[PDB]
């Protein structure tokens, strides 16, 4: 169908099932110095995102569902709103101000539950 | 409640370093990337994108990037210090054309050999804007001998502009405005995503933009701040002019030994007459094209406003002039004969040449230009002019330019660069 | 045993027990640049992969039974013949023709999948 | 609370609560190749962790509950001193000569039930 | 049904860079990854793989890389551009044995000191291969000033030929012929991973292979086409024939000051008398050997063929002799004397040396070799021939030579580089 960010001005429920697009396009010594620069960041910043995945228990998972519940002071808006009306990129811009607080809330109910799960073995 | 969605095609304005790509030059050989042969755009529907193309620094990266390529092109070339002498100067009178009468001098110096114990009489042509008058009347000496040091530029390696693509690093893309009537800044739909930009031919020239892309559809003007005078007004052509330059003098060239494996390449005798080197612009194209610049000018400044065209201010000769290289010789013509009008067969423009060159604005780095044998025919599209305002119910424009950076800003104009932000969250009906 | 690429003359069925043996070898500024440069493609080469495996649900697996049926075009052999007579080498170009269809199917039945087990959330 | 290596001096049970905190701060042209190779080595580092993690059955996880016994004769403690009493600065140096024994454990340990779980598909 | 696999031992023909280990020099100091005390090699059992040392990209590797340590070497070195004077040369007469008579030249000049205003007469021995006479019948000049710029190895950087192994980075491999009777081409059983190869000393020489391995059974004749007379042929020998060379004169040195910080080292007088310097090749060994070759030969052009070796065609000095670097000289022996037979106490061999050298094949940087004080002695294995077939009942073989690459390919012939690729899938009968 579409290739790399074709889906950018698709709704949010629309896009989401062109992950595997971007997910794939992430991957003279004074040139060479800033090609191999160059290549350097793609992988740690291809890292970081990986890390994060990993510790709130969503390594390998394009789409993964956690256990946060969602505070409506984040976006007191509806499903029909978020998924059918707006695009990636809007809501992107609707929550900026709230995204380090989610984050570090997976981070916490992560270990919660991974401590949990020792105790039951 | 919060669901983690990891590919989300959602980016940034980001600011990053490109690399280069294209399918003996002065630029790009060995250290670019071969291009792609199938390369890959992708429309995007429903986007919307800010673009502002005069704090684009895809800019800046060229400019670095051109400059520093060149210097490491004369890195390995000879030096020319032996030639920092007292030259004994007279003129050429033979067969000259009265319009060039005192253009051409032929000096005579001590130069050194090969072995460190002889030196050698030598003698070659020289422009006037080579040489300075000292004390002995026949006595001159290098432009450039108080202030700099002059290499050689290798004649084997080319200054043809051979065009270049730049490239993302994975994690960014490029963003193409491909709206027609991109004035460019604010917002424009129909973007698409890019692998690489067109290929751009790195051209160094003053006041016409020669050899680069046209408009789609009508001539557009494009300015950071059409009210602000101290601003410059790029203007780009829907249609070519063609310009017809040449040099037509059979020069011939002659080496120099001048040291253990280095030569020194000096401009001869030339066979048959003097004449003056010059382009030729067709008239009815030029009057034509001036006339669409016209109309969109009015746009901005009255329809019942008087429209003024004159020739340059004064300042340094690489200023003033149409400076460009063109058959590896440099040229400076004089555009007074396009730029005096109000409102709106052929015509000459009269060039002179130069041997040494001081490229951009430094100081410090000068290079002599080797002289090319035979006779230089070189065939061009203007695509555009840089123009400045002078200045209550007329306007005056003149020709401007000296700072190379507008020359790509006026291609790099359509590209962005943006940064990949692919996690995001929001919330879904579902629980772990 | 055998040490890295020691069991390549063997079996398919008798290697693919030494999958750990060659996972694990996977890992003058002008001279630094070349070693960097080595360096940096390893990383890259490595990562690439593991990406793949990650969005055909293989994360972290050196043996990963998918849900995708074998299609007998892309080469009509019984298991006899496939495990206990041909080598790696020698099944690696019979099906070169067939990877990138494989390929292609596994990353569908991926996204089908990952979208099943959010509707059962 | 405290932050990188805070809890180095905490007792082992005290500490493992903290893993995302070190897991986190993992991640002129000759002064630009040292600077890269500064940073090229810290990617493989963290890679080689990770691998090691990925043929251990342990990918994507800060806790892993292995199904290896624990033999007595690397260290014969009871659960109160080693995780009440001891830092793991401490440990550490208690068991370093079993290291490598108990890495080889768990790989194999790792090979045995991955077969395990084709067979029974 | 599709299983996926990882960690599957597979692999594909592969080109990289490989780097150097090994275990003041000009090749390989610090720029080099110390050696595995206890390097592996692993036999794969069953498996039959393609080898084709014609072809393989380790030998274009190791030319690029020593040529460019070379140049690194050089880099930091006095230049002797004031040397490029005229020089008054007469001849060595002192004590000269008849067969070197003309081939030293006394020579005086007027060189800087370290003051710019003061010159000084300086003198020193040439060997007649380095200079040029021009003109006044005493005048002469070097032979590289009318073609290149000389610099002077700095004497404390060794040429001994250290061994270096090379290392395939992670995700590749090198695979290893061990077939014994292995020609270059073709599939061949018995193959073994390695980590690096053996090392390899990056002896350079024509004609004749120095300290080089040895075969393992036979003597073997390879050749990318035998049946192509413009290709050579590479004969490796599976016994080394000893070969003892020397420069029997006490020569002495001299260090002459040209600058703030440098100094020229000029070869002084010569105590005792003049001798030729020259190569002892045992006699019966010699014929044994070619006695092996020959058996070898009648493989590919018929046991009842005649032939016959001859000497060298003509050509410049670097390819018509035996060239090779010993004690820090460079000798160039006269090898007709081992190639003039039909079919199959010791052998003489007269060696010339020169001072000047123009390295492979280039032109442009030349160097200087200072003198060696004392006498020179090597002692050296010959391991092998480079051979050309002069081409109906007979067969000459000429010695060969003058391109690097030949002598690199026949120590890697034995191994090749592939890229493993650890992914796969295959049906299984089990289902997610
Ligand atoms: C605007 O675009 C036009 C069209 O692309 C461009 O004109 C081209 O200029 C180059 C250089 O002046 C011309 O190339 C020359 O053609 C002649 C034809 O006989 C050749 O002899 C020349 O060869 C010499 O130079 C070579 C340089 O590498 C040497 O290698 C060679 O040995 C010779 O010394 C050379 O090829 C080219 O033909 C024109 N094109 C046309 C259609 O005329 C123009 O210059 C651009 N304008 C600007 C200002 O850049
Ligand atoms: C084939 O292999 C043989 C054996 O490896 C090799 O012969 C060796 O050559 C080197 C250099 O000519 C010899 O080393 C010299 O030995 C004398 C002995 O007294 C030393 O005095 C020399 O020292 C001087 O040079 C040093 C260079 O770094 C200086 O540092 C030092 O201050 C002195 O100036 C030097 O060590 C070596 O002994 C022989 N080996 C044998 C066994 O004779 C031969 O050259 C190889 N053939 C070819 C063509 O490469
Ligand atoms: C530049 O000056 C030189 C030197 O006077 C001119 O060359 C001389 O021309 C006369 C004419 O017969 C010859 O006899 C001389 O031998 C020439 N001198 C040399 C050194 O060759 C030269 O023609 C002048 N060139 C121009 C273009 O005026
Ligand atoms: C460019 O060409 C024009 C046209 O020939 C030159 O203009 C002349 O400039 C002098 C300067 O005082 C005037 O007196 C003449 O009347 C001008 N000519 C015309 C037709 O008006 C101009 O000088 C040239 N520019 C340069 C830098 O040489
Ligand atoms: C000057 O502009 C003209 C018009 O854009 C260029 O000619 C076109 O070149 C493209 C390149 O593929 C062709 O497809 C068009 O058909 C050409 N147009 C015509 C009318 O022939 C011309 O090449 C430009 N000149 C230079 C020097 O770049
Ligand atoms: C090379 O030439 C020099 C210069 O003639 C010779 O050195 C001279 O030898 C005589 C003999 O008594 C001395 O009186 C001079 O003072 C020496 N000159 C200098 C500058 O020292 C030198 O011997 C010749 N060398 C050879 C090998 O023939
Ligand atoms: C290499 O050594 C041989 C043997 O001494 C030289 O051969 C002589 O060459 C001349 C050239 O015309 C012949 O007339 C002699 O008869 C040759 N000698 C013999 C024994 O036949 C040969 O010239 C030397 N090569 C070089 C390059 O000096
Ligand atoms: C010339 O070849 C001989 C025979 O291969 C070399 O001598 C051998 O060197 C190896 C190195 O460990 C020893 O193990 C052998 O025992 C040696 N053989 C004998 C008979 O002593 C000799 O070193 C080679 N010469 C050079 C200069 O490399
Ligand atoms: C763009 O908006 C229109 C409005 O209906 C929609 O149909 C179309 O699918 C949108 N573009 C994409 C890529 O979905
Ligand atoms: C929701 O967020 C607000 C501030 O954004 C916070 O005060 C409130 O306690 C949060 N609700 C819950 C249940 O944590
Ligand atoms: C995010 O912070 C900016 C800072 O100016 C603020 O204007 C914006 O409204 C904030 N967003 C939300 C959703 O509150
Ligand atoms: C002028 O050109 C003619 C062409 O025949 C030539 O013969 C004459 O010598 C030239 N004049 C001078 C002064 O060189
Ligand atoms: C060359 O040097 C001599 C030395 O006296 C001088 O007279 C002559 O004028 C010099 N030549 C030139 C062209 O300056
Ligand atoms: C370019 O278009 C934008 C769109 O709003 C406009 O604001 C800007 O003033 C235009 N440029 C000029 C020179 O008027
Ligand atoms: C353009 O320049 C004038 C000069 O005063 C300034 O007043 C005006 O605000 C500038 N326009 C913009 C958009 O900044
Ligand atoms: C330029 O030369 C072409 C032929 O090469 C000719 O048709 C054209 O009219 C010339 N242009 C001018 C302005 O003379
Ligand atoms: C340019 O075109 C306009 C069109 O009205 C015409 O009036 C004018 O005279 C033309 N100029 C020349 C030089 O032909
Ligand atoms: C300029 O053109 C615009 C286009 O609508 C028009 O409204 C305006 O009145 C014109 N001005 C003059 C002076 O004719
Ligand atoms: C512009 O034209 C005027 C006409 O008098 C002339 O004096 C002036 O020098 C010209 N400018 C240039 C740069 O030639
Ligand atoms: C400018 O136009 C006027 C109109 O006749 C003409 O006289 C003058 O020479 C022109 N200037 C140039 C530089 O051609
Ligand atoms: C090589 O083939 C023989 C044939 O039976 C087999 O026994 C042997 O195990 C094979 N090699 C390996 C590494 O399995
Ligand atoms: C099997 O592959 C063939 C071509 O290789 C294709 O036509 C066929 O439809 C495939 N079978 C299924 C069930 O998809
Ligand atoms: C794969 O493609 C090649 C191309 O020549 C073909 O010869 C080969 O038979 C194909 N393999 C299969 C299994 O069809
Ligand atoms: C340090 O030791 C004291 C001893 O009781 C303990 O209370 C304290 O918590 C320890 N430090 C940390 C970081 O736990
Ligand atoms: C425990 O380790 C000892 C040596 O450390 C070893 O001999 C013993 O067999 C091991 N126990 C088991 C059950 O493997
Ligand atoms: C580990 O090895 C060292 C080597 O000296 C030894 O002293 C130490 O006791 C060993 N550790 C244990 C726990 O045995
Ligand atoms: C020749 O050698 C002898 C050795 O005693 C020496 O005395 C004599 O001076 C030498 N001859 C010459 C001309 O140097
Ligand atoms: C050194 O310079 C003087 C200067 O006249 C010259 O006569 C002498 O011959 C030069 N010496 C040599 C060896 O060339
Ligand atoms: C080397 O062996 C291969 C094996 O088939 C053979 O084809 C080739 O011709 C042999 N080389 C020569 C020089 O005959
Ligand atoms: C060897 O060279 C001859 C020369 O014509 C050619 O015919 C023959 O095919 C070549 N052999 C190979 C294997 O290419
Ligand atoms: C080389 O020298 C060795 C002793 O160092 C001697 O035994 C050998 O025979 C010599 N070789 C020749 C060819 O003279
Ligand atoms: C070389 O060996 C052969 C063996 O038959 C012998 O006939 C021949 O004369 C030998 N050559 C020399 C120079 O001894
Ligand atoms: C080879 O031997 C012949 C014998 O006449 C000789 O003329 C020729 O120069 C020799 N070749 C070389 C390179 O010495
Ligand atoms: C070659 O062998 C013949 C046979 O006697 C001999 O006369 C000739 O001198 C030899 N050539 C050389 C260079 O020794």
């Amino acid at each position: 169908f579409l290739g790399f960010l074709g889906a950018a001005g698709s709704t949010m429920g629309a896009a989401s099932m062109t992950l595997t697009v971007q997910a794939r396009n992430l991957l003279l010594t004074v040139w060479g110095i800033k090609q191999l620069q160059a290549r350097v960041l793609a992988v740690e910043r291809y890292l970081r995102d990986q890390q994060l995945l990993g510790i709130w228990g969503c390594s390998g998972k394009l789409i993964c569902c956690t256990n946060v519940p969602w505070n409506s002071s984040w976006s007191n808006r509806n499903l029909s709103e978020i998924w059918d009306n707006m695009t990636w990129l809007q809501w992107d811009k609707e929550i900026s101000n709230y995204t380090q607080i989610i984050y570090g809330l997976l981070e916490e109910s992560q270990n919660q539950q991974e401590k949990n799960e020792q105790d039951l073995l | 409640w919060v669901t983690v969605y990891y590919g989300v095609p959602v980016w940034k304005d980001a600011e990053t370093t490109l690399f280069c790509a294209s399918d003996h030059n002065v630029w790009a050989t060995h250290a670019c990337v071969p291009t792609d042969p199938n390369p890959q755009e992708i429309h995007l529907e429903n986007v919307t994108e800010e673009f502002n193309m005069w704090k684009n620094n895809m800019v800046e990266q060229m400019h670095t990037d051109i400059i520093s390529l060149w210097d490491q092109s004369l890195k390995p070339c000879v030096k020319l210090t032996p030639l920092c002498v007292t030259l004994q100067c007279t003129n050429v009178t033979n067969n000259i054309t009265d319009d060039m009468r005192g253009e051409l001098k032929n000096c005579s110096f001590n130069m050194t050999t090969e072995l460190r114990d002889k030196k050698q009489k030598v003698y070659s042509l020289f422009y006037r804007l080579d040489v300075v008058q000292i004390n002995s009347n026949k006595e001159y000496r290098l432009i450039n001998c108080n202030t700099s040091a002059i290499t050689q530029a290798c004649p084997k390696v080319s200054f043809e502009p051979i065009p270049i693509h730049y490239c993302a690093p994975a994690g960014f893309a490029i963003l193409k405005c491909k709206d027609k009537k991109f004035n460019g800044t604010g917002p424009c739909p129909s973007v698409s995503t890019v692998q690489c930009t067109h290929g751009i031919k790195p051209v160094v020239s003053t006041q016409l933009l020669l050899n680069g892309s046209l408009a789609e559809e009508e001539v557009m003007i494009r300015s950071e701040n059409i009210t602000n005078n101290a601003k410059n007004i790029l203007v780009q052509f829907n249609t070519p002019v063609q310009i017809n330059c040449t040099r037509p003098n059979n020069n011939t060239r002659k080496s120099i030994r001048i040291g253990p494996g280095q030569a020194f390449y000096a401009t001869g005798d030339i066979i048959g007459d003097i004449r003056q080197a010059h382009c030729n612009v067709s008239k009815a194209t030029w009057n034509e094209t001036l006339g669409k610049v016209v109309k969109q000018l009015r746009k901005h400044f009255g329809n019942n406003t008087i429209i003024r065209f004159a020739n340059s201010s004064g300042g340094d000769l690489e200023v003033t002039t149409h400076s460009f290289n063109c058959g590896g010789e440099f040229f400076y013509c004089n555009t007074s004969g396009l730029f005096n009008s109000t409102w709106i067969d052929s015509i000459t423009l009269p060039c002179r040449i130069k041997q040494i060159i001081n490229m951009w604005q430094r100081i410090g780095q000068a290079m002599y230009a080797p002289p090319i044998q035979g006779v230089i025919r070189c065939v061009s599209n203007i695509t555009g002019l840089i123009l400045t305002r002078d200045g209550s119910t007329t306007e005056t424009f003149r020709p401007g330019g000296g700072d190379m950076r507008d020359n790509w800003r006026s291609e790099l104009y359509k590209y962005k660069v943006v940064k990949i932000e692919p996690l995001g969250v929001a919330p879904t009906r579902c629980k772990r």
